[PDB]
């Protein structure tokens, strides 16, 4: 027979021996059986390496607990494939493409292999078009790109997922195209909450959800992103639809890859990561892109281990993005939401040629004031503003008001604070921050600028606090 | 001259004729043991 | 010819290739399966068996 047998099992990695001439090709899906009662299941293994002597090293998509050496392994002759089509919208899937909410659904759909090459370089078209969100900090300092790639970096508990939900609320609700959400190595209860919320907001019918969460073997965690990306790619290429691809969290894909690489016997790279870290990142990320005339607006949450932005994973992630919002623990501690680091976040379309001269000038003045404020933090931490000159004192007051004003009562933050969110038009944001930089609100209290929308809210809160605008 | 059919019967007979598991500790150290045998584990 | 037929049936070659199993059992297998047949040279039979 042309079937193999398990020879070694080391965690979620299995070595399978095949008769000569029947060795499966790399990335082929194989099936094995676990028979023990509680854990009885059909393991899907992905061929990862050819070891020689007709042995292949494979990554299991399910826990290999209960697997026995010598069990038969069958080669399906093809890589993992997931259902595609408009039918996937409104449903929840796992990495292998099984439907969770309606088991057995989609078996008759067209199936696409989750492995494919990125678009040809000649088909790539740079995208420079501002996607307005209504968030003052995002719109002003790190404008998002429609059809571009956006990332939200941040440590643990700084508001990455809340910001992803905020952008789903602001961008996806009033969206005519398709949305694909990829939960990668994140809380299962978060996935359930997102599913319920999307159903409540009547956005689920236009959304496809693919969840591979924390309680999964590393193989599933490092292939679920590919599954969701394949669904998005079908929507982009085979239907000419505008696509929103939400991923949370991509660092989990990288970390699962690191665990898999450790299992596979590769020599570790710096900080214990897999040697092929940048390469796996690159293939996955360059599959996420807008080709000429076909738009994918992807937004990805990137976890930063131990608040270490120097860690190889986010460091290699940075290069694949058009807009980068770096959330800061320091900003989070001050209660400022979203906890954006204005001096660390960036956008490729924040230049005068694209956003105009007024937007650019106001943003650059805000950044200059905040940078000068950060430079003084050493003196202020010891002596306070009292030792600074008059010019520095004025700039410090202006910068504190600016940093308060960059905060905003978010739409998704209502569940926490109970206060409804607000949207700020881009022109109003530019004008308000222009006035702030000039110094037309230097007399109001700082708290008047905390967690509000435009200038009307600023005036109302100043009145409540006893000041006048 | 090749039988092309006796091969299957012969291999089946050999495996059948060849057919509690008890393993043996081959080495032990620092909370890790290695056990030879137990092919059905 | 024996090498050709062994290559044709990789499963049989792999089964014979497990030094863990007793030598006598595999020798008997080969004798009563391939080596021992009417149209087999005695010298080749003994050489392959050893
Ligand atoms: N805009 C906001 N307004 C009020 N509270 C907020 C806001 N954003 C975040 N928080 C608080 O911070 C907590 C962390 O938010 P969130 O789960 O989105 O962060 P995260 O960076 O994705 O976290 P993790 O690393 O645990 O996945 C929220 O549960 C809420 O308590
Ligand atoms: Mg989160």
């Amino acid at each position: 027979k042309t079937a193999g047998r398990v020879v070694r099992i080391t965690g979620p990695v299995v070595d399978v021996e095949f008769p000569r001439g029947s060795v499966p090709e790399l990335f082929n899906a194989l099936h094995a059986e676990i028979t023990f009662g509680a854990l009885a299941k059909t393991l899907t293994l992905e061929v990862a390496q050819h070891l020689g002597d007709s042995l292949v090293r494979c990554i299991s998509m399910q826990p290999t607990d209960g697997l026995v050496r010598g069990v038969e392994v069958t080669d399906t002759g093809a890589s993992i494939s997931v259902p595609v089509g408009d039918g996937v919208k409104g449903h929840v899937f796992n990495a292998l493409g099984d439907c969770l909410d309606d088991p057995g659904y989609g078996k008759d759909f067209e199936h696409w292999s989750i492995h494919r090459k990125p678009p040809a370089f000649s088909d790539l078209e740079p995208r420079t078009e501002m996607l307005e969100t209504g968030l003052k900090v995002v719109d002003l300092l790190t404008p998002y790109v429609r059809g571009g790639k956006i990332a939200l970096f941040g440590g643990a508990g700084v508001g990455k997922t809340v910001l992803i939900q905020e952008m789903i609320n602001r961008i996806a609700r009033n969206f005519g195209g398709t949305s694909v959400f990829a939960g990668v190595g994140e809380r299962t209860r978060e996935g359930n909450d997102l599913w319920v919320e999307l159903a409540d907001a009547n956005v689920l019918k236009d959304t496809a959800l693919v969840f591979g969460q924390m309680d999964e073997p590393p193989g599933t965690r490092m292939r679920v992103a590919l599954s969701a990306l394949t669904m998005a790619e079908f929507f982009r290429d085979e239907q000419g639809q505008d696509v929103l691809l939400f991923i949370d969290n991509i660092f989990r894909f990288t970390q699962a890859g690191s665990e898999v690489s450790t299992l596979l016997g590769r020599m570790p790279s710096a900080v214990g990561y897999q040697p092929t870290l940048a390469d796996e990142m690159g293939e996955l990320q360059e599959r996420i892109t807008s080709t000429r005339g076909r738009s994918i607006t992807s937004m990805q949450a990137v976890y930063v281990p131990a608040d270490d932005y120097t860690d190889p994973a986010p460091a290699t992630t940075f290069a694949h993005l058009d807009a980068t919002t770096e959330l800061s623990r320091a900003v989070f501690s001050k209660g400022i939401f979203p906890a954006v680091d204005p001096l660390a976040s960036s956008s490729t379309i924040l230049d005068p040629a694209i956003v105009g001269d007024e937007h650019y000038r106001v943003a650059q003045e805000v950044i200059r004031i905040l940078q000068r404020y950060k430079d003084l933090q050493d003196i202020i931490a010891i002596l306070g503003i009292d030792e600074l000159s008059e010019e520095d004192k004025q700039l410090v007051n202006r910068a504190r008001r600016i940093e308060r004003f960059l905060s905003q009562n978010m739409m998704a933050a209502e569940q926490f604070t109970g206060q409804p969110g607000s949207t700020v038009p881009l022109k109003e944001t530019i004008e308000a921050f222009d006035k702030l930089t000039k110094g037309e609100f230097d007399h109001l209290p700082e708290q008047a600028f905390f967690l509000i929308g435009g200038l009307d809210d600023l005036a109302k809160k100043a009145e409540s606090l006893g000041a006048k605008l | 001259t090749i039988s092309a059919a006796d091969i299957e019967g012969a291999i089946e007979d050999y495996v059948s004729s060849f057919s509690e598991e008890i393993g043996t500790v081959i080495d032990a150290g620092d909370g890790i043991a290695h056990v030879e045998g137990l092919p059905s584990v | 010819r024996f090498g050709r037929v062994l290559d044709a049936e990789p499963r049989l070659s792999a089964l014979l290739s497990d030094y863990t199993t007793p030598a006598e059992g595999r020798v008997a297998l080969l004798d009563k399966a391939l080596t021992g047949r009417p149209g087999v040279n005695q010298t080749a039979a003994a050489l392959l068996s050893q």
